[PDB]
């Protein structure tokens, strides 16, 4: 009993062209049983997008939490937190309970409202930064993402092109993984617009 | 590890290897072994390497601020911080120390606190692995108030046999002089203990 | 085990709770009500480790009255929710976790909607159509995906939990002593006297 | 010992009041007067500055009106360093709140809350009060709009059109004489730029001494905290300046 | 990982891998692991990653703090003992390895710190997991004097036979040289010897691959 | 045992901080330190008045970097102010830099040590600062700012202004002679001029401290090799600069 | 102003703590007891006031030990001293644990002068109201101490504090002068029973009972032990017979 | 009244227990300068025995904080020890934690730190004692700083203490005018104890003997203090002048 | 008169006025008077009413089987002091299996009631104490002032009017020490003590307490009819 084993999910982020691209499996299980069909893992804080795999309690109260820092830190700092500074916050968060930790993998995704630059980013259960300019995969088909993500991607995708690639990558991983699946959404974000899809799995 | 602290007419001389290994790995094979917690009161440690670091450097400070109010601490005084840190901590510590000191009054002076913090005055100490080696030469060879140069050479030779006989010690043999003229410190490379 | 089952049925929310207190090889009691009202227009059924059910349950109770009375305002089911996860992930990493599972029926008046939520021991809510906790899942939920239907009336839902329970005696190994049914809408929480 | 300097700021008069408390009021009778409006379709808070220069930078000035979370601002009036600490404490105990409901806070309990703060630093502690008073304008779909005023003394009512600061007898009647229930944001807007005008104790009404603030109406509440430029424009509208 | 740090006739340098795999998959291909504690007192790191980072970072801001307060330029001793002291403190229970260099007032200096607090001196070492064969090219190929170029040289050779004879190390060579006297010089993929090779074919789906279910636009406004 | 666990600063029957103000006068006693924002920068300039001339005056600092794009200066007791960079430079990791991984903005610090102060204004047992701080800072997305914080824990945002004994009269003059199209060199030049009425004695680089918030220096980062740290943004004008731009006045 | 002699630890304008002064008012109205420092150690003497009769003889015992080498006596209130010596006791044992060897005079001596300053440093404290003189031989030799309510500590050749403190100190000062050499031990507790029968001279209202205590290497191996017996009796003779 | 007895502010904004205690610096009536050399730094005090009882190798006000620095402080000797106890601890600490011996400039600033919060807290008072520490840093050469009851801290070419420390103040401004340097160019620490006592006896009119002089002297790694013997040989050596 | 508001404050003169306010309240407290010889110690205590219908209190309490003291003035500081007193014994009787002597316990109230004399808060105690024992060292007979003086006395007297009982104790200290072997002797000469302060008063059954400890006697309390053949 793997606490980051027991709901399953996976999360995937990728960059192209002026915008990234961040996706997630939509199923909640008790081990084999599947409970919840729709179980996001994706939250957006203004323009900051975290997609949070692993343990389904801990993915809620880090969403919550995040929420709790991202709206004070607009309060006090009367600007939205960019991607970079929100990729440091959730380290920092994640590292402060080093040895009561959570078991959750967050990726955080977004444009730099300044620069314009994609910028994603992965996280251990201690928050160690992996910041990789190409994709971020996470949950317990890590591996088949990984192998789908290097397979596929190519740099400097437009986002009808990036949203098939890291569709056909989300969904080709879930196949081959048993606690994931149930149906996927699909965040395509550009610096003025956000296109959420729901794609259509194979539900077993 | 091999260590050894022997006193003598003149004052006292401090010897060691310098290999620190993690298992069958030579991690580090020119450690300095010997460290000195005062002018004249120096100790030779064996065990978790943390734990002796750690217990020298607070030793080193304690010795420090009594210098600064009490003036200058016997050797008796360095071993009894020793054995109140290693004994009120005794649960999670694995250090073997010998302390030796030179003060005008007493000549040389060798104490060792072994695993447990018991302290013991000797006139010569050996800790570490390759010590288990050496107890009959040393036992048979010893001899209290020695000259300088026979003093280097008994420690010359005990902790060559030992590096010979115990693989977790080797390296150069580094060596430590407390006396009246003050430190002196001597080295011996392999190359030279080895044909003894 | 215990049986506690929900679903949610267009216009209210229908709560099933298991009878049977078992400890040992002895039924202890074959009438126990394992549900408390925490509010005229939320339920929560609960089961899991002896002792803990019932002090959680009676703990949330007191707390969403408290907050009632306080705001002369009744709590939407949604922040009745929120507020037990929140409990029950604090619960997780406490020294002595809440071992209690709950299902959360109400009939937010506002929305005028009926809801029901699932929580575990470790503080995972999800809102579901139908809901089951333990190993009364692994029968109704398959049951339920084929025959619910989110148009339902209430007596369409009695039935449907009529069927769910025939075959939970059926295939659990367990005789749960019947069930007590509840049902919660927009005039409150009643229990059905009359079933099967 | 250190008795002989405790000024025992938590005691009672022979009257049955707390000096410290009384004394707060009247600091904070000297402060910018800051005026809340509640109509049928918005709140509306203006504030006048006391510090006031030309070389004073304006743009990035708050020092009258601010957030308390997305649905609820605060007109301050008295202390700005101890007004900012019971802003933030306020603002932590709304994210707590949502965090533990998943909803908004109301706007009576965040008032109630803050005002249980100042009122237990006048009862308990041996600490002087805050000297500020506070004017909750805010939102939520039980009570609608609602204005909301707390003192240092802890106690906190509902208004429908209220002032706190400098010259409030002034401004609370000029508010009866020409306030009317079915009005409107911007008729608030007006009447609260025209008491300002009338109840301020320099020469003119000019945008730089002065802020603004406006919870409206998308389906959603938008709250809007007036910049220098839009505060010379409703000035120019509505009749204060040319 | 595999980490060196070598010095020379006029300062110090250290050199790393730039490969962090999580078990048998690799991560990054390209993680920086040389962090900075002082604008010239640098550190390699190894073991758990986030320890790693969390204590260069620790340490590096109260070494800022004591330089604003001291109004010194801060040694490289003192970041060792703040290292080993709240290494020790855990009991090993921080997994960060560490190799120290940098230069000073003092002059230049290169320590290796443990994660349960032990620390070692000398001319040339080596850390992570190819550490054994970047030691071996050490002691086969390491002498006093050295030049900067040298010292540069030896650090990169080291590294390579750890990306190369070495599982857990790959990719590319980050090196930073700091002398008595000038600037750090960050010298990031200073080798790339590791190119992955263009593929067969392009696997870019034609727009419409994906079977679509439902399609919105969300607000990321105010 | 601190038995001063009340309030030394109460209201007065009149509605005065008694304690509040002693300190603000206290601050009006101090030596004249001015500020002035410029567009491409900001400037802060003091007195070094020293006590006995056998004093090294380099070892008496009145501007002391904050930040590696904030500095301040400040009118009033000397130790406060001193005590005060020390704290403010503490929580500028411990309350930002540990947590986002960079600076705070100048907004926030300001903010800080304002919380700071005005915990010293109602703690128990304890004096207000004797201290009005001048902060100037920058940050990427307000720009540069310039902030004066009293005693009483307020802060207030300034295009520019003066705080000490000749305070009134600097103000007077900045409020002549400052435009928003001012450069950060047409700032110092303001500055100086603005000092030299304020002061009376030696006029040269040894006599007064200036320091400016502007450009980024890359040959002050201490480490090449990271194109995106630029530098810091702070810089304590030398002695022969301060001369250079004195003898053309 | 007014008041600053109500609080402790408040400066007065001419620089002063008038409530250290006070207690150096109440050390003055207190037994006169002394210390001389001879050649291998020191000794301590002190005057019991024998108000009645009815005060059982020999007991009472004011001077005190610390450590086994440490004398202090105390002149003043009896119960300040008897406080600070538990203080001074716990420094020595908290030495003796951590360093092994006995704490010199001269650490023992800052302990207590630490302790003394510290109670004369917050209004929440009354300073000290005892005059204190100590002392013992260590490595380094014989030492003696007084250490005033103030906080400050001198080593002195001879130290004298009470009401006939005056003439003890006189008395003292012939010592030096006519003894550079240094007295021995027998002979530096002879003198102090004479200087004790000099200083009671100040309060003849009533007897007395001599008190005294050495510290000697050659005469107690460096142990502080009470003059009792034959010896205390022949010091008592030889006083009475070099008074009047 | 009570504005007077606490360190709060009068209504001119001062702190009148600051300046008392001040005033108790002067109580012992020593005076003490301190000077550099080319790599040294020289301290004399004046040693005031006035008892015949005392011991006058118990009788001082300077103090070795460390092995580099030392310390003399003008004022009462309770917080003269006191001070000097809480430097000592302080700068073992500092060697413990950051494993260089501790800088000049840096005891003066956090002892003058702990002046300052001694002024801003109530329930404690101000020590009324100035301390000159003097050292030889590693970095910045010889090195004299002092530190004040109010918390103010700051270095000097030469200083001077004590109730007639301003006549040696000037006579120090007046040779350095002369010299025009910062400093004694001496490369003997012997030369500079020398032209410490001669300007002092220049200043204060009054010869002085082996048993009325304290003196500190900081070399390189080393702060030591001078014996009546030593202080003897010095004087003899100014007098074959 | 400005120096009397707690213990922290010492006056001009040197006096610490706190502590004699707490010595006024003892002499105000009824007389009880203590000798002893060198076999056996008496306290005899004269109980003090309020009215004919009130009871006379108690002045003595047994703090161990060889230990025991009287009290004059505040009961509860006496109760305090006493229990304390019994605690140390009770420590020494269990860890070292050593009945505490009555010096040391003489020390450690001292130390309990100086503890009062210099922290601000805390007022000095309101009772002054007479604390007879029979150790190894033989019969004891201590007087506690609360100002922490302690003083070992063959006999002594604490309350009002104990003056004359003093002068009586003084008068017959050659005749009063020497009564060893003859318990009841000695408690008559302590009544008779007692009586020396009898001003307007009469000592009755009811009036008089008397407590005996020696060499195989333990501190034992004789109250109403038992104290009658000494009357
Ligand atoms: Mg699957
Ligand atoms: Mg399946
Ligand atoms: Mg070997
Ligand atoms: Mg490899």
């Amino acid at each position: 009993s793997d606490p980051s084993s027991i709901n399953g999910g996976i999360v995937v982020a990728m960059t192209g062209k002026d915008c990234v691209a961040i996706a997630c499996d939509l199923r909640l299980g008790s081990q084999s049983l599947g409970v919840s069909n729709k179980f996001e893992k994706i939250f957006h804080y203004g323009h900051v997008f975290l997609g949070i795999t692993g343990l389904a309690t801990d993915v809620t109260t880090l969403n919550e939490m995040f929420r709790y820092k991202t709206n004070l830190y607009k309060l006090k700092e009367e600007r939205a937190i960019e991607p970079e500074t929100f990729t440091q916050l959730v380290s920092s968060s994640l590292y402060e309970r080093r040895f009561g930790p959570y078991f959750v993998g967050p990726v955080v995704a977004g444009i730099n409202s300044k620069s314009g630059k994609p910028f994603i980013a992965g996280f251990d259960l201690i928050g160690c930064i992996d910041e990789a300019k190409d994709f971020i995969v996470s949950g317990t088909a890590s591996d088949q993402l990984f192998g789908m993500c290097e397979s596929l991607y190519e740099p400097n995708l437009e986002p009808e092109d990036l949203f098939e690639t890291i569709s056909q990558a989300l969904l080709n991983a879930a196949d081959r993984d048993a606690l994931s699946g149930w149906g996927a959404v699909v965040y395509i974000i550009k610096k003025d617009e956000v296109v959420k899809r729901y794609l259509k799995m194979r539900q077993d | 590890t091999s260590i050894m602290a022997v006193t003598f007419k003149d004052g006292v001389i401090l010897g060691a290897d310098s290999r620190t290994t993690t298992g069958a790995y030579i991690a580090n094979r020119v450690t300095d072994k010997l460290t000195r917690v005062h002018d004249k009161i120096w100790c030779c440690r064996s065990g978790s390497a943390a734990d002796t670091q750690a217990i020298a450097d607070i030793v080193q400070y304690h010795l420090e601020l009594y210098t600064s109010q009490y003036g200058t601490p016997s050797t008796e005084t360095a071993a009894s911080v020793f054995k109140e840190l290693c004994y009120e901590n005794k649960d999670n510590l694995t250090a073997g120390i010998i302390v030796a000191g030179y003060d005008d009054k007493n000549k040389g002076e060798v104490y060792t606190i072994p695993l447990g913090g018991s302290v013991h005055k000797l006139p010569y100490a050996i800790a570490g692995s390759g010590s288990t080696f050496i107890y009959g030469y040393c036992d048979k060879n010893f001899r209290e108030n020695m000259s300088k140069e026979e003093t280097v050479d008994f420690i010359k030779h005990s902790l060559s046999q030992a590096i010979k006989w115990d693989g977790s010690s080797g390296g150069v043999i580094r060596m430590v002089v407390l006396t009246a003229a003050g430190v002196e410190r001597l080295i011996f490379y392999p190359d030279e203990y080895e044909q003894l | 085990m215990d049986i506690i089952l929900g679903i949610r049925v267009q216009d209210s929310v229908i709560l099933a709770s298991s009878k049977a207190v078992t400890r040992g090889i002895s039924v202890l009691k074959d009438s126990d009500d394992k549900t408390r009202q925490l509010s005229p227009h939320t339920l929560m059924s609960f089961a899991g480790e002896a002792g803990d059910t019932v002090q959680f349950a009676e703990y949330i109770q007191a707390n969403i009255q408290l907050y009632s009375i306080r705001e002369d305002y009744e709590l939407s089911p949604q922040a009745v929710s929120s507020f037990v996860r929140q409990e029950l992930a604090k619960s997780i990493r406490s020294r002595r976790p809440y071992q209690v599972n709950v299902l959360i029926g109400g009939y937010d008046k506002k929305k005028n909607k009926p809801e029901l939520y699932q929580i575990d021991y470790l503080g995972t809510k999800v809102e579901l159509p139908y809901g089951a906790h333990g190993y009364s899942g692994f029968y109704t939920f398959s049951l339920l995906d084929h025959h619910y239907r989110p148009d339902m009336t209430t007596e369409e839902g009695l039935d449907l939990l009529k069927l769910c329970v025939q075959e939970l005696e059926k295939r659990m190994p367990m005789d749960f002593k019947g069930v007590i049914v509840k049902i919660v809408d927009k005039d409150g929480i009643r229990q059905v006297d009359d079933f099967q | 010992g250190s008795r002989r300097y405790d000024s025992r700021t938590t005691i009672f008069s022979p009257e049955g009041r707390l000096y410290q408390v009384e004394y707060a009021l009247e600091s904070i009778s000297h402060a910018g007067t800051a005026i809340g409006i509640m109509a049928s379709d918005g709140i509306v808070l203006a504030a006048e500055r006391k510090v006031t220069s030309t070389l004073l930078e304006q743009d990035t000035s708050t020092e009258k009106l601010y957030k308390l979370n997305d649905k609820i601002a605060v007109a301050v009036a008295g202390l700005t360093a101890d007004a900012e600490i019971l802003i933030n404490t306020a603002r932590i105990h709304a994210q707590n709140y949502l965090k533990t409901y998943n909803e908004d806070i109301p706007v009576e309990i965040l008032v109630r809350r803050l005002s249980d703060i100042k009122q237990g630093y006048t009862q308990h502690g041996g600490l002087r009060p805050f000297g500020v008073s506070f004017i909750y304008a805010g939102y939520d779909d039980r009570y609608g709009y609602q204005l909301y005023t707390s003192n240092p003394s802890g106690n906190y009512t509902g208004w429908k059109a209220i002032s706190v600061g400098a010259n409030t007898s002034a401004a609370q009647t000029l508010l009866q004489m020409d306030y009317k229930d079915d009005m409107k944001v911007d008729d608030a807007i007006e009447l609260a730029l025209k008491t300002l005008s009338k109840t301020t104790d320099s020469s003119a009404l000019t945008y730089d001494r002065l802020e603004f603030a406006t919870i409206r109406k998308d389906g959603e509440v938008y709250q809007k905290i007036f910049k220098p430029q839009e505060i010379k424009d409703i000035l120019v509208k509505t009749g204060i300046t040319k | 990982t595999t980490i060196v740090g070598v010095k020379f006739n006029n300062g110090v340098v250290i050199a790393a891998d730039t490969r962090s795999t999580q078990g048998p998959i690799v991560a990054d291909k390209n993680c920086a692991k040389l962090h900075r504690i002082s604008p010239k007192i640098w550190c390699a790191g190894a073991g758990t990653a986030a320890d790693t980072e969390a204590v260069t970072q620790l340490i590096g801001s109260n070494i800022e703090l004591h330089s604003l307060y001291t109004s010194r330029e801060p040694r490289v001793v003192s970041a060792l003992q703040m290292l080993k002291q709240h290494l020790f403190k855990y009991q090993g229970h921080i997994g960060a390895y560490l190799i120290v260099a940098g230069v000073d007032p003092t002059g230049s200096h290169l320590f290796s710190i443990h994660a349960h607090g032990s620390t070692d001196v000398g001319y040339y070492l080596s850390l992570g997991s190819g550490s054994l064969a970047a030691m071996a090219v050490l002691e086969s190929h390491w002498k006093q004097d050295l030049t900067k170029e040298e010292a540069i040289k030896l650090a990169s050779d080291a590294i390579q036979a750890g990306i190369w004879n070495d599982l857990g190390s790959g990719s590319n060579v980050d090196v930073c040289v700091m002398e008595i006297g000038k600037d750090a010089e960050y010298l990031r993929n200073y080798l790339t010897p590791n190119v992955r090779e263009e593929k067969q074919k392009s696997y870019k789906f034609p727009r419409g691959t994906t079977a679509v279910l439902k399609e919105s636009i969300v607000n990321i406004c105010d | 045992t601190d038995r001063y666990s009340f309030s030394l600063t109460t209201f007065s029957p009149s509605g005065k901080l008694g304690q509040i103000d002693y300190a603000l006068t206290a601050v009006k006693q101090g030596v004249t330190s001015l500020g002035i924002k410029a567009t491409n920068g900001v400037v802060i300039a003091t007195e070094k008045k020293s006590s006995s001339p056998l004093a090294m005056s380099e070892t008496l600092s009145k501007v002391s970097l904050l930040t590696p794009d904030i500095g301040a200066v400040y009118s009033g007791m000397g130790p406060d102010y001193r005590v005060l960079v020390d704290k403010s430079r503490k929580v500028a990791h411990t309350s930002y830099k540990r947590i986002y991984g960079e600076y705070p903005p100048t907004k926030l610090l300001v903010s800080e040590v304002a919380k700071i102060m005005q915990e010293a204004t109602q703690s128990g047992g304890v004096r207000p600062f004797g201290v009005s701080l001048l902060i100037a800072g920058h940050d990427e997305f307000n720009g540069f700012s310039l902030y004066q914080v009293d005693p009483s824990g307020s802060y207030f945002p300034w295009k520019a202004t003066a705080i000490g004994k000749g305070s009134v009269a600097a103000k007077t003059f900045l409020e002549k002679r400052w435009n928003d199209e001012l450069e950060l060199e047409d700032a110092i030049h303001i500055a100086l001029l603005t000092l030299k009425e304020s002061v009376e004695g030696e006029f040269n680089g040894d006599t007064i401290e200036l320091a400016i918030i502007g450009d980024e220096n890359p040959d002050l980062l201490g480490y090449t090799g990271i194109p995106t740290d630029k530098g810091p943004r702070f810089r304590k004008l030398t002695s022969q600069e301060i001369n250079d731009r004195l003898e053309a006045l | 102003g007014t008041g600053y002699d109500l609080s402790n630890s408040v400066f007065s304008p001419d620089g002063r703590n008038f409530q250290v002064e006070y207690a150096v008012k109440a050390v003055e109205n207190g037994t006169t007891s002394i210390g001389i420092k001879c050649n291998d150690g020191v000794v301590f003497a002190v005057e019991k006031l024998i108000t009645s009769k009815l005060l059982v003889p020999q007991k009472n015992v004011k001077i005190q030990v610390v450590d086994r080498h440490i004398g202090c006596v105390y002149s003043g209130l009896i119960p300040d001293g008897r406080h600070l010596v538990n203080r001074g006791r716990e420094e020595a044992a908290s030495f003796k644990k951590l360093y092994k060897t006995p704490i010199p005079i001269p650490a023992f001596a800052d302990r207590l002068g630490q302790y003394v300053q510290a109670h004369t440093l917050y209004n929440s404290v009354r300073p000290f109201g005892v005059s204190t003189i100590f002392g013992g031989v260590d490595k380094n030799g014989a030492h003696l101490y007084m250490l005033e309510p103030s906080g400050s500590y001198w080593g002195y050749k001879g130290a004298a504090t009470g009401k006939g403190r005056q003439s003890a100190k006189a008395e003292l000062e012939k010592l030096v002068d006519h003894h550079p050499e240094g007295l021995s031990a027998r002979e530096a507790v002879k003198q102090a029973a004479k200087i004790i029968y000099l200083a009671h001279e100040d309060n003849k209202e009533k007897d007395f009972e001599l008190e005294i205590s050495w510290c000697s290497l050659s005469e107690t191996n460096g142990l502080h032990k009470f003059v009792k017996g034959d010896l205390l009796q022949e010091a008592i003779d030889f006083a009475q017979k070099e008074i009047n | 009244g009570y504005d007077r007895h606490i360190t709060i502010f009068s209504p001119e904004g001062r702190l009148y227990q600051v300046e008392y205690a001040f005033k108790a610096t002067n109580q012992t009536n020593i005076n003490s300068l301190a000077v550099r050399g080319k790599d040294c730094t020289v301290v004399i005090s004046q040693k005031k025995v006035p008892d015949k009882l005392l011991d006058p190798t118990t009788v001082s006000y300077i103090f070795c904080i460390s092995r580099t620095i030392g310390m003399v402080v003008n004022g009462p000797i309770p917080d003269a020890r006191n001070a000097a106890l809480r430097a000592k601890a302080e700068a073992a600490e500092f060697r413990y934690k950051y494993g260089y011996d501790m800088p000049c400039d840096v005891l003066a600033k956090r002892m003058a730190n702990l002046s300052q919060i001694y002024t801003q807290r109530a329930y404690m008072r101000p020590l009324g004692v100035i301390l000159t520490f003097v050292s030889v840093d590693e970095e910045l050469g010889p090195s004299i700083y002092k530190t004040d009851p109010a918390g103010y801290y700051v270095g000097y070419k030469a200083t001077a203490t004590g109730p007639k420390q301003q006549e040696i103040t000037t006579n120090l401004e007046n040779h350095f005018k002369k010299s025009k340097i910062d400093h004694i160019n001496e490369e003997s620490w012997e030369k500079v104890v020398e032209f410490a006592i001669t300007h002092m006896i220049d200043a204060l009119g009054t010869e002085f003997s082996k048993n009325d002089l304290e003196v500190g002297v900081a070399t390189k790694d080393k702060f030591f203090t001078l014996s009546a013997e030593n202080i003897e040989e010095r004087l003899v050596a100014i007098a074959e002048q | 008169n400005n120096y009397d508001g707690d213990t922290v404050t010492f006056s001009p003169t040197g006096r610490l006025f706190q502590v004699e306010y707490a010595l006024e309240a003892i002499k105000q407290g009824s007389v009880t008077v203590g000798l002893r010889s060198n076999t056996h110690a008496v306290l005899v205590a004269l109980k003090r009413n309020a009215d004919e219908l009130s009871s006379y209190q108690k002045k003595i309490i047994k703090c161990d089987e060889h230990m025991g003291l009287s009290l004059a003035g505040l009961a509860p500081d006496a109760r305090v002091l006493s229990n304390y007193l019994r605690q140390q014994c009770n420590y020494s009787s269990l860890v070292f299996n050593r009945k505490l002597a009555v010096e040391r316990a003489g020390h450690l109230l001292c130390d309990k009631a100086q503890k009062n004399t210099q922290s601000y808060g805390g007022r000095p105690y309101g009772v002054g104490l007479l604390i007879i024992g029979y150790d190894k060292s033989g019969a004891h007979l201590l007087e506690f002032q609360p100002s922490g003086n302690v003083t070992e006395l063959y006999g002594t007297a604490i309350g009002a009017r104990s003056q004359g009982a003093k002068t009586y104790l003084e008068r017959t200290l050659d005749t009063f020490i020497k009564i060893d072997g003859n318990p009841d002797e000695l408690i008559k000469a302590g009544v008779e003590a007692i009586s020396q302060s009898l001003r307007d008063e009469s000592l009755t059954v009811d009036n008089l307490s008397i407590a005996i400890v020696g060499k195989d006697t333990p501190f034992t309390i004789y109250d109403g009819e038992a104290v009658a053949k000494y009357i």
